[PDB]
């Protein structure tokens, strides 16, 4: 859970 | 796993495929430039470029084999570097200038609106003219991007190293194909990889007075830019 | 011109250009504070810097450059060079860092200096790297002279500035030559040569990162007035802020 | 100019 965390799972 | 058996050429096509496009900037050539507006356009530019980058990364062969945490870390370390290589490359054909966007090609004295910028400007221009004189190739360019991504952080420490040896193989392959002697291949490989040092240094300088260009709050920086910026320092 | 050297000649002139290992202000009679630690390392460096100029003058081709170009490179690379030098030293001392034979530190002894441990662990990792790749003395010297000639090469006006840059690039091309010649003699596959070369030069960008963060804290320390820097060490820093 | 001096030394 971190902007860059979810944008790598989308 | 299966990234390690990619041939030299499947990897070249694989990267050219994953390449982000060139973006336009929120740019009104009516308003002259200040510290505030100048930071306005770049964090807007780089904000969008960041999203392509994240997606680019995942099409970087062997990148998605890394646990989530590893992938986060690399992107957290290389993002500005990668931005800066990309910028240096599209700035190639424009001596004395920096092609931020097609609508935003900047020359040196416009980095003066922001303190500490002009110095990094000179370093970038320098790299640009090194790319020109070396006549870097598109196919070489995307390999360096791959190296930067995989090298900024650097069984689990092996996988990336193997991939790194694959990209070297690949770089070698390209110089081979171009018709270079064994002595030219090795010399150029060295000249390529030493530019990366410089890119690293450029990335470190920008991070410095962009951590202070956050405190001296001259511009909102998106939640992501802050996130990227705070875990770096 | 030093282009006219064989690989062997390149190696020898680098191995005997080598600086001497120095000692730290010994028998410390006081516990370690941030101030004290930073006095040992700063005294060390400041003394090491005088022998770096000497070693630099003896790096083939270096002397063919003009004073301001020589200042630039050294001004640019002094702490990378210090840090590769360190890394090499600490080679056979896993988990420690031999700043001097009588200052052999492990990581818990950076706990007191804001920013040390972090930089310390990077330097520890690099040591591990070299051990794992079994870097060689003759490769080591090549690396370090690369760092010297490379770090400020870009940072051009009329063929005097220009031809000055083809020159250090020749010299650099030579070090590459001589690096592969070494890898071949150690009986490595041509595929292992280009892979080795690459891995070695990739560490050079990790060293850059080393120096930059180190420089950052070194500036923070200065303005916090924790340690008294020498006049030379004052100017080495002030080049990385202008 | 400490650096500069030191290199200037013969
Ligand atoms: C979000 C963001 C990101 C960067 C990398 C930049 B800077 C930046 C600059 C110029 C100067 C300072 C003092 C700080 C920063 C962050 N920058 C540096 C350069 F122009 F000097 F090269 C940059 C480079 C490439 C790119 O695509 C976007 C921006 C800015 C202003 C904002
Ligand atoms: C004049 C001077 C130069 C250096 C590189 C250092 B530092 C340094 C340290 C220890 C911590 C910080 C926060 C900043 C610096 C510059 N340093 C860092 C390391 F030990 F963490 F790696 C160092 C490296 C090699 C060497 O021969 C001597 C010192 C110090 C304390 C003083």
């Amino acid at each position: 859970h971190k902007i860059l965390h979810r944008l790598l799972q989308d | 796993s299966l990234a390690l058996s990619l041939t030299a050429d499947q990897m070249v096509s694989a990267l050219l495929d994953a390449e982000p496009p060139i973006l336009y900037s929120e740019y009104d050539p009516t308003r002259p430039f200040s510290e505030a507006s100048m930071m306005g356009l770049l964090t807007n530019l780089a904000d969008r470029e960041l999203v392509h980058m994240i997606n680019w990364a995942k099409r970087v062969p062997g990148f998605v084999d890394l646990t989530l945490h590893d992938q986060v870390h690399l992107l957290e370390c290389a993002w500005l570097e990668i931005l800066m290589i990309g910028l240096v490359w599209r700035s190639m054909e424009h001596p004395g200038k920096l092609l931020f966007a097609p609508n935003l090609l900047l020359d040196r004295n416009q980095g003066k609106c922001v303190e500490g910028m002009v110095e990094i400007f000179d370093m970038l221009l320098a790299t640009s003219s090194r790319f020109r004189m070396m006549n870097l190739q598109g196919e070489e360019f995307v390999c360096l991007k791959s190296i930067i991504l995989l090298n900024s952080g650097v069984e689990e420490k092996d996988h990336i190293h193997r991939v790194l040896d694959k990209i070297t193989d690949t770089l070698i392959h390209l110089m081979a194909k171009a018709g270079l002697t064994l002595q030219q291949q090795h010399q150029r490989l060295a000249q390529l990889l030493l530019i990366l040092s410089h890119i690293r240094h450029m990335s470190n300088k920008g991070m410095e007075h962009l951590y202070s260009m956050k405190c001296k709050n001259v511009v909102p920086l998106s939640d992501l830019l802050l996130e990227m910026l705070d875990a770096h320092r």
